[PDB]
């Protein structure tokens, strides 16, 4: 066995994925366009309870049987989501495929919310949210998003406080009526038959078709937001308007990253093949990270660096980051850096898949956003076929654009926007 | 049929707690089917069942009970806890089953 | 830090079976359970007496 | 479409080779154009002494600052400009350095690889300052409590032995630790019989071997240089150790029994064991309804904020336990619900239950070859371990042959009436007597 | 209610806060077993004195 | 505690049983019977007393 | 204070210069009602710029003088009742420090209307910055001002503020007749030249409620 990766797109606008890799095991999943982008002032977090809701009841399972029955069968059952994507996939051994099914038909179209449920699990939201953010990288970037928009994006990821215990079972019921449409959601499939993976689709999957809310444009705000909070450690995030996903543009940024350099190849070890890394270790002399940031959404993307670093430090380090871009848009570029950095694009791209998981969030994000699959070779045709230019331009956009910049920790020495 | 359809109505006025303003499922004893269904109550249902039995243990210490006029009538007697109070039988029959199996 | 913990030597202490560190205690165990329980058995029979 | 019985058994054969120096060569050939190779070695903090106990871990921190062949700046970037990803780590009885990069330079990685292992510059200069940057990973590490915990109960399960101490080492030993002592360790434990080249994703047997005969030379003279050593055991002793300090957030706790080692089939029925009680953490959104009934209580009544099985072998023993963690106020119901929930494995498995296990077990299997590297680690230990590799096809034969009766007769040789070790850290005022501990551990 | 029956039911409940999971000083020596003693002495007295007083 | 009715070991004993403690508001003489039972009880004790020393 | 007081001599820790950021911080708290404060570098205390503004504060409108009443004197008010239909509250906002100072105005309403809100509390200020002042309206004032400080120091509290105050940044005693000199001694064009300091200068801008419907520094 080896071949193909059948789509269908029935009649409703529902994309089919599908592949059979005759791997011992399936990984099912409902690809979703939903997210804290869809939010309004008025139902903020809605998205994030919705995640969390996951094993509520539904009017074909409750409760219970969810959870038993797909533990029944050594399962699995999560939801992960962006601020504009919303996955739902289940993992089981191929002969629980259509058991394990059942429940995730259900917990995607068939919720109920009901009142006593949903009353007893938002208490979670808190919980939930205060483990995420035990890591400050999770805290500038929802407040890097609050800074680089004023809406859509600009919504955080994780629901606010003030709102936690305030959602109710009409905004979920709506949130999920409104985005959870055919037209919007994507049911792919590794470790299953086509024919199987779509009958499936057919016959069950009932809140039929439509597109209903659509996303407000992500404007562009460029604003400065810090937190002074004691921690030793200073984050800095300093980013410009990017590329977008499906941009012809995006392929320069994703090569300028691995240029300026994102993340180590060595464990424990210096990165000389890392421009931004290896400037800023020039400048200072204590421990510190820095590293190429590059984000690419739907209408809009964000783009620039990354840096933890000792609070008296932070000055030098974040000033050094900006002069290796500044350096770097001034054609500061070799044309075998854009040969290099290429290759670990690809090897990224490539060993990222080796995963069920990863296998079947890069097939399902293609059947969503497009509806076709992007064959590995073009792929790599559309990489390395961007010039040494390209790269310098994506620097130079950035050495440009209106600057949006989010920092948290003892902050006493970090600099303001307006003084890189 | 309609025959124990009048039966009924007797013995709902037979019982008498309607002289007292409460409704049939005001009478229920608490055990834990109905506490968990008292549980689910909608805020204002909730309310409504308290102030009605707080204002029959009142009438039970005064020795009293309410003017015909404010009895509440078999016809117009609120079911406002069956619902819930059969679901929730129903999920712990589901679960006491699936433990067995 | 923690790496700079260790046990003491109880070596003044340890019954003779589990005395040699390079020695499966468990072959001995059975007998150092027997034994300890031989006693309270017999102290069940003397008091049921 | 194919049974999970069949797409089992058109899973491609492991290959194994050995060399003449000794050295095991093996892979599982894929249809993917990444890959990842590297090699198990069996050294670890196990085989160090009073002395010299840190070495296989301050050798981890330069088997990367380059080679004799090529120096730090030349190798790393050798490594990047090629995308590929270099990683390795250490424990008590094994260590191992491996490499992910394209299929392509599958042969250049395995040049790499020889060079690392066989030619560690140990550059005096560099000595001095791993030297340092090891002191600050143990202050680090000081603050993983989970990790402190786990060391802990090493330091007394296994007291007076080898297998009590960390990997990391002591601060006088990494404080002293010579260029000499790094290299005698090197050359004394990085050898082709003590090692295997496991390489997984798009590559050829054959093609790999070669490359291997052609790097890895070190041919052996004596019958010393090809013998692999027995190391000697190390006894368990029934015990505990109490780090107090109510002025920490949550406390830890660590019970375990002694393991059968690696070689046992009982480790499968262990492993179906652990499946039953499983593992929680507030996280965890099947709550009230997970069917893990420690996990459930652990819910109902907020015995704890997260709690973990576990069967960790080693060659010639073990320990199977639990570690949870809590408030100061749950510890004890904690505790109580805990060691019953064994007691229960030892006197009244149900086939249900064993039945639910077997598959939470079996897909767990699966997921560990999810990759290229995690079927590398698979087939580097595999063979370490088991002198040979082990097909999914296989543990499955063996895990479809426990039942109830089974489970029951195999934790009760394991747990019941036994003397556990315990390790305690946090504020553990409420968990207390070793003794009342001990009686948990009989009658259901 | 609670995990184990010995700290949720109202009897066993007080039987444990006094002779089993009670706090004590890891030092006290023999001079404190009089209580016990005393207390055990005095089932003992009632015990035998009811048997004499059947007579 | 404020008062000595709540915080001393003995009186308080009391006062959770029989001053301080919560009872239904429309409790009926029926009710009455546990009281003159115990009542009851404490008189025959006394009574028995008396005679049994003679 | 002399053969008592002992901690002594010099100034130590100095303050260090007041840098001026303009930056535009936002608080979404779910609060049916939004408040707004857009300002920009006002004067610094002492200054003579100081007076200017202080008229150009109650010429704008700062606090009701009728109970429940509507505020006409007020431009600033007035100006953002015919703006929005649903309650609100406006007010010039004015704050002296020692080296350095802020200026604007303070806007509370519902949060549907803080946009039309704040805007109305804007065009305020520009048509105030261009000769949108009368000759009168600084005559007027220039009287809320001097009763209103006046008014001030009745309380046995409010005057030691006054005295110390002085006898702390200065060493003298400013005459209440010498403080009234000064405020009317403030031609009709300080005030619009105040007023465009303000339209000109970086504003800094700081808002809290639902702000689902309130603009952004950049757009005003
Ligand atoms: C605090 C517990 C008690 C103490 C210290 C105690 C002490 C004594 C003493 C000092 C005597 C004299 C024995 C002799 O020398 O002949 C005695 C006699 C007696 N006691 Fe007790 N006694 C106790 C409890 C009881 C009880 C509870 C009963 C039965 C309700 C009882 C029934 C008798 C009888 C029947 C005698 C007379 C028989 C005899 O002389 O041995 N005693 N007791
Ligand atoms: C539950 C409490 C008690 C009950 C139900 C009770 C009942 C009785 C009864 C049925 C009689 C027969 C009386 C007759 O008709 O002649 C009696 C006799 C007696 N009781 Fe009690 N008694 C109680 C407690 C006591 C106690 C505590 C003592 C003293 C320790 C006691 C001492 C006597 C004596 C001395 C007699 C014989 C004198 C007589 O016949 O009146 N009784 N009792």
């Amino acid at each position: 066995g080896a071949e193909d990766l059948e789509i269908t797109k029935l009649p409703n606008g529902l994309i089919i994925a599908s592949l059979e890799n005759f791997s011992p095991a399936s990984r099912i999943g409902v690809f979703i366009k939903a997210g804290s982008r869809y939010e309004t002032t008025a139902n903020l977090g809605t998205a994030h309870l919705l995640r969390l809701a996951s094993p509520l009841t539904t009017k074909g399972a409750s409760s219970f049987r969810i959870t038993r029955g797909i533990e029944a069968v050594g399962g699995s059952l999560s939801v992960y989501s962006t601020r504009e994507k919303m996955t739902y996939c289940v993992e089981c051994l191929r002969d629980h495929v259509d058991t394990v099914m059942e429940y995730l038909l259900n917990v995607t179209t068939a919720p109920e919310f009901r009142p006593w449920e949903v009353t007893d699990l938002q208490p979670q939201l808190k919980v939930d949210k205060a483990v995420a953010f035990q890591s400050p990288q999770v805290g500038v970037l929802e407040n890097l998003h609050a800074a680089a928009y004023k809406t859509a994006l600009a919504n955080p990821l994780y629901c606010p406080d003030y709102r936690i215990g305030k959602i109710t079972s009409e905004q979920l019921h709506h949130f999920v009526q409104n985005n959870f449409t055919s037209a919007r959601m994507a049911l792919v499939g590794i470790g299953v038959k086509h024919s199987d993976l779509k009958q499936v689709a057919e016959q069950f999957l009932n809140i039929r078709s439509g597109a209903g809310t659509s996303s407000a444009k992500a404007t562009y705000w460029g604003g400065e937001i810090r937190e002074q909070n004691g921690h030793s450690l200073v984050h800095a995030a300093v980013v410009t308007e990017g590329a977008a996903v499906g941009s012809a543009e995006a392929n320069a940024f994703s090569v300028l990253q691995h240029v300026l350099g994102a993340g180590p190849l060595i464990k424990r070890g210096s990165s000389v093949t890392s421009k931004l890394y290896q400037g800023v270790a020039k400048a200072t002399t204590q421990p510190f990270d820095a590293s190429a940031f590059n984000v690419n959404y739907s209408d809009s993307g964000l783009f620039g660096f990354y840096t933890i670093s000792q609070a008296a430090h932070a000055g030098e380090v974040i000033r050094a980051a900006m002069n290796q871009l500044k350096a770097a848009a001034q054609g500061g570029v070799t044309e075998e850096d854009v040969t290099k950095a290429k290759n670990q694009l690809k090897a990224t791209y490539l060993m990222s898949v080796e995963t069920a998981q990863g296998l079947l969030n890069e097939i399902g994000s293609e059947a969503l956003l497009s509806g076709t699959h992007t064959a590995p070779s073009v792929v790599a045709q559309k990489i390395d076929s961007v010039t040494s230019a390209d790269v310098v331009n994506a620097a130079k956009k950035f050495v440009s654009g209106k600057k949006s910049m989010a920092a948290s920790g003892d902050l006493g020495s970090t600099p303001f926007l307006d003084e890189l | 049929g309609r025959l124990m359809d009048r039966i009924r109505k007797w013995y709902y006025n037979a019982a008498g707690f309607n002289k007292y303003g409460l409704m049939r499922d005001d009478t229920l004893y608490e055990d834990d089917d109905v506490k968990e269904a008292l549980k689910r109550l909608p805020e204002d249902l909730y309310n409504e069942r308290m102030f009605r039995i707080k204002r029959a243990l009142d009438l039970s210490l005064k020795h009293r009970i309410l003017p015909k006029e404010q009895w509440v009538k078999y016809e117009e007697d609120k079911p406002y806890l069956e619902p819930y109070l059969k679901e929730v039988i129903r999920e712990r029959l589901e679960r006491e089953a699936w433990n067995k199996k | 830090v923690h790496n700079d913990v260790t046990v003491p030597d109880f070596s003044a202490y340890r019954r003779e079976d589990v005395m040699d560190a390079t020695t499966s205690s468990q072959t001995s165990s059975e007998d150092r359970k027997g034994f300890s329980y031989l006693v309270t058995a017999t102290a069940c029979v003397a008091t049921a007496y | 479409a194919a049974t999970y019985a069949q797409t089992l058994q058109n899973i491609p054969e492991t290959n194994v080779t050995t060399l003449d120096n000794g050295l095991r060569v093996a892979s599982e050939e894929s249809s993917q154009p990444t890959c990842t190779v590297g090699v198990w070695i069996g050294a670890g903090s196990r085989y160090e002494n009073e002395k010299n106990n840190g070495a296989g871990y301050f050798v981890e921190h330069l088997a990367f600052k380059g080679t004799k062949k090529r120096p730090c700046a030349a190798f790393e970037k050798e490594v990047e400009s090629m995308g590929a990803h270099f990683n390795g780590y250490t424990s008590r009885e094994q260590t191992a350095f491996y490499i992910k990069a394209l299929s392509k330079d599958m042969p250049k990685v395995v040049e790499l690889l020889a060079d690392v292992v066989q030619n560690c510059a140990l550059e005096e200069s560099q000595i001095e300052k791993e030297r340092g940057v090891i002191l600050q990973e143990l202050k680090e590490m000081d603050n993983d409590m989970t990790n402190v915990t786990f060391d802990y109960l090493h330091a007394t399960a296994f007291q007076g032995t080898a297998l009590a101490r960390t990997v990391e080492g002591t601060t006088e030993n990494i404080k002293h630790l010579t260029r000499a002592d790094l290299a005698s360790y090197i050359d004394t434990h990085f050898k082709a019989p003590r090692m295997v080249l496991a390489a997984a994703g798009g590559i050829s047997h054959k093609e790999l071997v070669d490359a291997a005969r052609q790097h890895f030379s070190g041919v052996s003279f004596t019958y010393k240089e090809d013998a692999v050593p027995i190391l000697p055991r190390c006894r368990f002793t029934g015990s505990e150790i109490r780090a107090r300090d109510d002025a920490l957030p949550v406390a830890h706790v660590a019970l375990a029994v002694e393991g059968p080692g690696w070689a046992d089939p009982d480790n499968v029925v262990l492993h179906v064991a652990n499946a039953i009680i499983g593992r929680y953490d507030r996280t965890f959104g099947g709550g009230k309804h997970l069917s893990s009934r420690l996990a459930a209580l652990a819910v109902e009544h907020k015995l704890c904020h997260s709690f973990q099985t576990f069967n960790t072998s080693y060659s010639d023993t073990g320990l199977f336990g639990f570690h949870f963690v809590a408030d100061p106020l749950s510890i004890d119901d904690m505790m109580f619900c805990a060691q019953g929930e064994w007691m229960r494995l030892c006197t009244s498995t149900t086939e249900s239950e064993v039945k639910r296990a077997k598959n939470h077990l079996r897909s767990a299997m699966v997921a560990q070859l999810d990759g290229t590297t995690p079927v590398c680690e698979t087939i580097g230990s595999h063979l370490l371990n088991y002198g040979r590799r082990i097909s999914l096809e296989e543990w499955d034969s063996r895990i479809s042959a426990v039942d109830a009766r089974m489970v029951r007769d195999v934790c009760s040789k394991y747990i019941y009436d036994k003397c556990p070790a315990l390790a305690a850290v946090g504020p553990i005022e409420q968990l207390l007597d070793y003794n009342r501990i001990r009686s948990g551990m009989y009658w259901i | 209610m609670a995990p184990n029956i010995r700290k949720s039911h109202p009897l066993l409940k007080m039987i444990n806060n006094s002779l089993i999971d009670l706090p004590a000083p890891s030092n006290i020596s023999a001079w404190w077993n009089f209580g016990s003693l005393l207390a055990v002495c005095l089932m003992t007295q009632i015990l035998t004195g009811l048997l004499l007083a059947m007579h």
